[PDB]
DNA sequence: CTAGCACGTG
DNA sequence: CACGTG
DNA sequence: TGCGAAATTCCATGACA
DNA sequence: ATTGTCATGGAATTTCGCA
DNA sequence: CTAGCACGTG
DNA sequence: CACGTG
DNA sequence: TGCGAAATTCCATGACA
DNA sequence: ATTGTCATGGAATTTCGCA
């Protein structure tokens, strides 16, 4: 019917006059310098898109060439995006064209023990019936703990840490989601202490990159030093712990020892610029130091990225997607913005979540 | 004539034996000389053996010049002295029947001694455990000769469990 | 020796005259703004340098500092790099800096049936006592076969190929070397019909890229088609394969079965442009469109690239390294350079190799 | 009054029995109607099922509008109108007793059981193993009335295993 | 090529 | 049965 | 012969391994 | 003794409809 | 978190 | 025993 | 107050997940 | 209801030794 009115030469805002259009076998044609097309009524347009669409489950282009081929009528890629927006398949199943935010360098934490970096390196090949490290890395300085155990467990963390607590007492710890630091009895062994307990959102380690990073020196010096010889890590652990934590950053010029105690211990080619200084003397300059540090600026945004608004519509990763299965949950809703790299979302199962954007890519159309 | 440092010599001796708590007899006192920073090692016999898996935790974090103690047969054995050479620590001994550690370690064993018996009294075989917990004040009770607590003059900041 | 015409106030190369240099405690000294540090003798400085690298393994800087904390010699880092340039166990371990170069964008093959490209998805979920996708994608168009095997058998792929050979049969077959392509029975196979064997440079999937990557939209499309439902892609596939070959590609803005043909076939939305033409009329026109393609060109060299150069020592990644291993073979040479992105070297088993850069890493030092 | 493309008609009939061949008696012709292509399926039996099975096969290749064939059962099903119908092919069929091909396929399946009779003389029963070689024989014969074979009508390009 | 395993919680 | 490639 | 809207193109991103 | 590729959707750009 | 599996060759 | 996180 | 060499710094790359 | 990090080695740059 809005279609009755072109043949009788009446202008329809989006319909060029400056083409005929016209009938012919009971439908209403276009000429087109693509060639002759059909006009089908607003009635069918939804159709005709699905239609199309469903063919492959292609996106934008690749439907409205399908469409081209045979229909022309104003707009037809708004016709088009606007079910892109709905067929869930789509939603759940293709990837995202936005790179994340760009990544926060969070401030280096102030003061040794202000918090500390835990993690789990294993399974290894089993040396001494021992499997797994736990890690624990210093916030400021880098200074590192390692603890061998024969599980990741919550047990073998208690055990371990209180050994490391009894040097010292840190303001937090810092940790992924494994199942030995988000267990009950973990989380209150922490409130015994009057430790904060700082959780990593989930499937994002490089939020516990402090301890991963140091993973690897720990893992790269264990392999050097076991070339040509079964890997029996375990007698090794302490001689890698201490020659990593004796081991120069040369961006800071320091190591994680030295910003530890501000002086070096009786290791191999000890610095000894502070011996004419007294005690006093040399931990002054140390708060200099560990202020006068260096500290990493946030990198560019990448030329297509996309920063997380508030109310705006995204989807969660699915963590282990089964074969064949979506790698996306149905799109939820962002609560709060705690930072341009974190978020608080409404999840799939109607629970409140804290994801990085990582794990997120914006709803597209 | 060199201002002194943590780390420039680590004292020790045994303090046992103790009511057997969880299976542990003897506590390897480590104290530093400078900071008079504390580490105690609960070990089930004073023989080189648990000293050296003791230390060889502590050496793992920092390694001193000296060890100065007394002359106990743990301290004295002949696999001690090559323990120590391997690493570069110096061992000097007291005297025999003459302990020649200093002011502030002779009070702050003796700040140990005290804190131990509090145990000894309050929990009777419950010491073990709370260790770690003395370790915290023995290294958080201020001093009056210099105006600092070992767990500032050993990090340089103050604690998050202070005394 | 050399140091004793320092004390006879004698300069020698490199030794800043300046500089006060004597002797204390049996050693040779130099007052310096870095403080006062030890001038050892040469034969010394080899060990001294073994000595500082050994504590962790350290790169360049981390180890010089170590030793700048107690000695000083003319160009220390010369004698520093001298050894990590040697020392096996760092060499073999540790990680490049140098990125790959820039890609290669191959000729797109200039007919159809001028190469394949084969290869296998899976296992999968079983459907219908079914695990694995034989993929065959024709290099020109894109035209894609869709084949489900219960194995990666030689045999399943030839009971496949043959029913393809029927249709037409192609110069070139590319694969990946996988057991069923490089296996002799193949290998014989392919020489019956005069098809030429192609294979990829191993651990480097991208060069069968053509094919893993219509991986994907077959993956991805099998996957929309199975939501909220069972995984029984047996049936689909067919499905899958008419609809991939005659999905639009936007930047040729033409389908693999149209690339083929020249027309349509009987599926839905069917371009009908060359309706008017005679078949001579419209299959000139698909010769001028098969040339008249798009082609990518090699993206920008990244910033620290490393081309190969004959002759040049080079190390190859280990493939399966165990856990603690080192991830890099000994060094070996370049003996013929195929490409800005391909080498032929010599492996570590005493063997002629080609491999892609991408597995490869120039031996720093 | 539109100039004839490939895929505008696909002419069908059955051609067997024929000896066992492992298995396999009839074989499906599938020809197109312009370019003279050919695909041979080796059935079982010409009921549908074998020919749906096939034709499954083909259509997952490309797609005709209109399949052309004799009054044969396996044709004239209700099954197979409804497999038709679902794809949008259209069913045309010769009257009965008075084939209605074409002169380019007449003589094309003239080729392909002139091709068959061969095998059956040299090859007694191992005709079905070299369906494929047949199929791209009569794929890549040449032709008088137009300058072309199937395989450069079909794609547009010289074959890489001409006859 | 992708399946596993560990752990701690309902 | 181990190794290479996937 | 210029202006605004609409359609096309560009292209970084990610997945196939 | 070989080599990355392409569907995707906002944004950048080119084209179109009308004077 | 990293172990597996498949295949075809000596 | 299944699910989540690693 | 400048020039060449030597030492320092920068920084993209990759691995830890 | 939290956040990437750092050892590495060529290259770019700054500093040093000597006039
Ligand atoms: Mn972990
Ligand atoms: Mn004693
Ligand atoms: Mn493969
Ligand atoms: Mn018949
Ligand atoms: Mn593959
Ligand atoms: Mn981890
Ligand atoms: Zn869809
Ligand atoms: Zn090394």
């Amino acid at each position: 019917a809005e279609l009755d009115q072109l043949l009788q030469g009446h202008y329809i805002k989006g319909y060029p006059k400056q083409y005929t259009y016209f009938l012919e076998d009971g439908k209403v044609k276009v000429s087109r310098p693509e060639g002759v097309k059909i006009i089908p009524p607003q009635s069918d347009r939804q159709k005709i898109v699905l239609q199309a669409h469903n063919l492959a489950h292609t996106g934008r282009e690749a439907t409205l060439l399908k469409i081209a081929n045979l229909y022309w009528w104003p707009n037809m890629r708004k016709d088009v995006v606007k079910q892109l927006g709905r067929c869930q398949q789509c939603l759940i199943t293709n990837a995202s064209n936005k790179a994340s935010g760009p990544i926060l360098r969070p401030d280096r934490p102030q003061k040794p023990f202000d918090k500390f970096f835990i993690d789990y390196i294993g399974p290894l090949p089993p040396s001494q019936g021992y499997l797994y490290v736990l890690v624990v890395v210093d916030g400021m300085t880098g200074f590192t703990w390692l603890y061998p155990t024969k599980a990741p467990s919550t047990s073998a963390t208690v055990k371990s840490l209180n050994v490391l607590t009894s040097i010292a007492i840190p303001k937090v710890i810092h940790s992924d989601q494994g199942a030995a630091f988000t267990s009950s009895t973990f989380a209150e062994w922490a409130k015994e202490r009057g430790i904060h307990l700082e959780f990593s959102t989930p499937y994002h380690p490089q939020s516990s990159g402090k301890v991963e990073r140091k993973n690897s020196d720990i893992k790269r010096l264990l392999t050097k030093l076991l070339v040509g010889r079964p890997t029996k890590w375990y007698d090794l652990l302490p001689v890698v712990q201490l020659a990593l934590n004796n081991t120069y950053s040369p961006v800071l010029k320091y190591t994680p020892h030295q910003l530890l105690f501000g002086i070096d211990s009786n290791t191999p080619f000890a610095n000894q610029d502070t011996l004419d200084l007294t005690r006093e003397e040399e931990l002054s300059l140390l708060q200099e130091i560990r202020t006068s540090l260096y500290h990493p600026s946030t990198p560019p945004a990448s030329s297509r990225s996309w920063s997380p608004v508030v109310g705006q519509l995204v989807q969660e990763r699915v963590a282990r997607p089964a074969s064949l299965r979506p790698r996306w949950h149905k799109p939820s809703t962002v609560l709060k913005v705690l930072n341009p790299r974190t978020v608080v979302i409404l999840d799939h199962l109607g629970n409140n979540r804290t994801v990085s954007i990582d794990n997120l890519k914006p709803t597209s159309h | 004539d060199r201002p002194q440092k943590p780390f420039d010599k680590f004292f020790i001796d045994y303090i046992g034996p103790l009511p057997p708590s969880q299976g542990y007899l003897y506590v390897l006192v480590v104290v530093d000389g400078m900071t008079g920073f504390t580490w105690l090692y609960p070990t089930k016999a004073p023989s080189t053996s648990a000293t050296v898996k003791s230390l060889n935790v502590l050496t793992s974090i920092a390694i001193p010049k000296v060890i100065h103690s007394d002359q106990g047969a743990a301290f004295t054995s002949s696999t001690f002295a090559e323990w120590a050479k391997e690493r570069g620590i110096h061992l000097e001994f007291s005297t025999p029947y003459h302990p020649q550690s200093s002011g502030k370690v002779e009070r702050k064993n003796s700040d140990i001694k005290r804190l131990l018996t509090k145990l000894l009294v309050g929990r009777p075989t419950k010491w073990y455990d709370l260790l770690p917990v003395v370790q915290l004040a023995l290294n958080n009770t201020y001093s009056p000769v210099l105006k600092y607590t070992p767990h500032q003059l050993l990090f340089g900041i103050d604690s998050n469990t202070p005394f």
